[PDB]
């Protein structure tokens, strides 16, 4: 967004449940979770790392057909002030962390 | 090298099994690029 | 044969102790794993005794009568809060069982810890001694003291849901009260505490 | 050899108590790594199937001893039999598909297909029994498997546990019933 | 002027930081006392950020408008559980305040921490700078970062009941928006975390 | 971990920022030389064909990752299947002929024909895409091939990249469509 | 180890034949339990 426009954001990582929903819809509610929070400044980009927290040492990439809840958990990106004239935008992107590791090549039939 | 391996070794000579490489005399990048990364936290970290 | 076991601020003396029975390992010993990425944190306060009645034990109850107790059980303590605040969690149980009775009573209990039982077939009961266990003979001890490490396919059992350990108490021999003092019923309590608890992945507070 | 039994202390007395010496034997056929390492028959005339290791018959040596343990770890070796051209094998967690391509594959040689399956399941250990809210006052989850084989035509299947490591013992029971006679009495060749 | 403050798993970057303002002491430093007889135990998990909106800040609001925030405040987190499980408790606060706005806005906040205020007389406001404090000038910082040790007549403040610290934010000068960009309202959040928490005297679980 | 993003500097932060340690893993299945080295299926019931390596299906592992790279270098291994007596192979640049003699040739053994094809194309590198005056404001030239196989009878064909070296990365896309549900949700064995 | 054995050795590399194990760094019980047994006769043995 424009240099005069200012904003504050927070991102939070919600561990898999066992969650009756939820998910929290306000920053005050998401504050309890593994989160981080940043305001816009001279340094635009912010890099939030999402931890691998799961009971099993590895977890499936594909989602199994019967599921009513996530097995790897949510992440959410709250704005935290609700007064913004006007617009602005936050580009988002993703890249593998230093320790990420895939295993077992497979060539699934699509579709 | 690659998905090949045996306690022994290939029966045929290397000249027959694989094309020989030639140096430009009578390399990897993304490893270096990924190693250029700065994980060190910016600004004055506290607590 | 006095023995005094404290966890946290809680304590438990017993004068009929026959000794601790370590199961599967001499001591629980956690090691950090890849699966939590190091975010796990030990909590001192969870490690305390809490107790619950199992059953009145009368002479009416014959051989092979069972009383399983799924663990972890729902509880009002800090440990019962951690199942709600933190998802993934790890602990190794330390359990007493006490069936106070006149030594003139005759009978025996086989208290034992079964890892992950879904069901226990009628033939199967005789083999139950393979599991960590102790006997409660009124003529001798009135207290059993089993102690086990965390066990499971996953280093951090999912909060609630799966139960790794179950505390089974079997009536190995029927109660006898030849003195006819009554007596009669012999209440059987358990005195259980978590050890080496670890938690990971805090989740938003209810509601 | 009197001793308190309530403490469940181990006690093992040799006939030496009555003056008879008994040298220790170094048993090998009782060994887990040696016993579990065989091609137990598991299932007949079946095309596609999950390579769940609990499909083993419970009366067979390998299946019974496998159910004598709560947890286990095994590299595996599959051996299909019966007429077929080829056998595909999807590693654990791969999505199911009616058609298969490029997934690992083995042609038969003289109507036999043997190959080694590496341990694949994410869990550090599998288990023969799993208390998933099955509380009772009186089934294993799908992630517990070594893969998903499919055959071109229905085939007999064999599994062979390798580097077997059994954890946390569970009861064995004899399969035979004694009927009217308290001693079972069976024929011997 | 980037600064990044983490407590627990929570973090808070800010690029308009003017620096931490320690109050009354360079660092909180608990010492054991006679009054708990050594039963007190530190809890790692309580020390995390939690945040709450204070007020929209419009140009309509004149000098001396106050917004107190009693601390500790009721909260759903582990810290809000410890007030229910443990009676006596101790902590030293670490507080941010943020009023994000275009730098073309003009005005100022005086954010400050008042120990134990019952009331604040109308004359008294001018003196408010005696307390630990920072200013929020939109032309410069949008973030204040006060940090204070536990204070009180008792080494362990009673759970709930008494509140030692209160976070007051005063409108030192009225907001001005000559650019007329609107803007207009400027939300003011606080980002607060406990430090060096200690608890003593656990009490029976509700209900 | 704030940093200017305009400079496109690489940034990779571990959960250490929140106090969690993460040891580096030494990934092997992500490795190019290991992944590309497989017999991908390419084409069915075909006699004569150019051994163009872009005939690979784009949804297959090898084909997709091959299209994830702009340039590539590979020794190759061909494996024909299905009933046939023999398979000829003309090295790149050899003139086409309906009849063949003395050109390199392999008889089948049990209806399978595997053989190793040396890299043959004159170019120091091949490419999966080639900007030959295909400018746009919105096909690869024939020299890019490993040879020209002909079979006595139509046959299934497999290619196996060897000593693979991929250059200049290009985008991968998942093949699946999410339809009405934003999460794709698929069955697992 | 196990019901395997040859004067020679497996043709394929160990990496291909068997899954590699990993130490928890960047065990047996019932043997010990059976060895804990006290065969020594209790009380004052005589004759």
């Amino acid at each position: 967004g424009p240099t005069h426009h200012k904003a504050k954001f927070m991102v939070a990582y919600i561990p898999p449940g066992i969650e009756t929903d939820r998910l929290p819809k306000t920053p005050e509610d998401a504050a309890h979770c593994y989160h981080s929070e940043w305001d816009t400044g001279l340094n635009s980009q912010f890099t939030f790392a999402v931890p691998y927290v799961s009971a099993s040492d590895f977890s499936y990439t594909h989602t199994d057909t019967p599921a009513m809840a996530t097995t790897n958990g949510w992440v959410a990106v709250f704005q935290v002030t609700d007064t913004h004239s006007a617009e602005a935008a936050v580009v988002v992107s993703v890249s593998a962390g230093p320790d990420l590791e895939f295993r077992f090549p497979v060539d699934p039939v699509r579709q | 090298s690659g998905n090949t391996g045996s306690i022994i070794n290939n029966y045929y000579m290397q000249q027959y099994q694989n094309s020989m490489d030639t140096q430009l005399g009578d390399n990897d990048w993304f490893s270096k690029l990924a190693q250029s990364a700065i994980s060190g936290l910016f600004g004055a970290l506290l607590a | 044969r006095i023995l005094t076991t404290r966890h946290g601020t809680t304590t438990s003396t017993t004068q009929s102790s026959v000794g601790i029975t370590y199961g599967y390992a001499d001591a629980d010993s956690f090691r950090p794993g890849p699966n939590t990425s190091g975010l796990e944190t030990r909590v001192e306060q969870a490690e305390r005794f809490f107790k619950e009645k199992l059953f009145d034990w009368t002479s009416d109850k014959p051989f092979g009568t069972l009383y399983v107790l799924e663990l972890p059980k729902d509880h009002k303590g800090i440990y019962g809060y951690l199942t709600d605040a933190y998802t993934y969690m790890r602990n190794g149980w330390d359990v007493q069982v006490s069936a106070t009775s006149t030594q003139f009573n005759g009978g025996s209990l086989l208290v034992a810890m079964v890892p992950e039982l879904c069901s226990l077939k009628d033939r199967e009961e005789f083999q139950l001694s393979l599991y960590p266990h102790q006997f409660i003979n009124p003529r001798t001890n009135t207290t059993a003291h089993i102690q086990v490490p965390y066990l499971g396919v996953n280093r951090h059992d999912q909060g609630k849901r799966h139960q790794a350990w179950s505390l089974v108490v079997m009536v190995l021999t029927p109660l006898t009260t030849e003195a006819q003092m009554q007596s009669g019923t012999v209440e059987v309590y358990a005195n259980i505490a978590p050890t080496n608890v670890f938690v990971a992945g805090e989740k938003p507070a209810k509601q | 050899t009197t001793s308190s039994g309530e403490g469940a202390d181990v006690v093992t007395t040799d006939p030496s108590t009555h003056g008879g010496a008994v040298t220790e034997k170094k048993r090998v056929h009782t060994d887990v790594a040696f016993v579990m390492d065989r091609f137990t028959h598991v299932l007949t005339n079946r095309t596609a199937f999950a390579v769940d290791l609990m499909d083993t018959n419970e009366k067979t040596l390998v299946g019974a001893l496998l159910r004598a343990a709560t947890y286990y770890f095994c590299d595996l070796e599959i051996a299909c039999l019966g007429e077929h051209e080829r056998v595909w094998w999807q590693p654990n967690g791969a999505p199911r598909t009616t058609t298969l391509r490029d997934n690992p594959m083995v042609f038969s040689h003289n109507n036999v297909t043997r190959f080694a399956v590496p341990y694949t399941a994410p869990h550090r250990l599998l288990s023969t029994r799993y208390n998933g809210e099955c509380k009772y006052t009186q089934k294993l989850p799908s992630t517990f498997n070594f893969g998903y084989v499919t055959a071109d035509k229905p085939v007999d299947v064999y599994y062979r546990m390798k580097r077997a490591e059994l954890y946390c013992p569970r009861p064995l029971l004899p399969g035979y019933d004694h009927a009217d006679r308290d001693r079972f009495d069976s024929p011997i060749g």
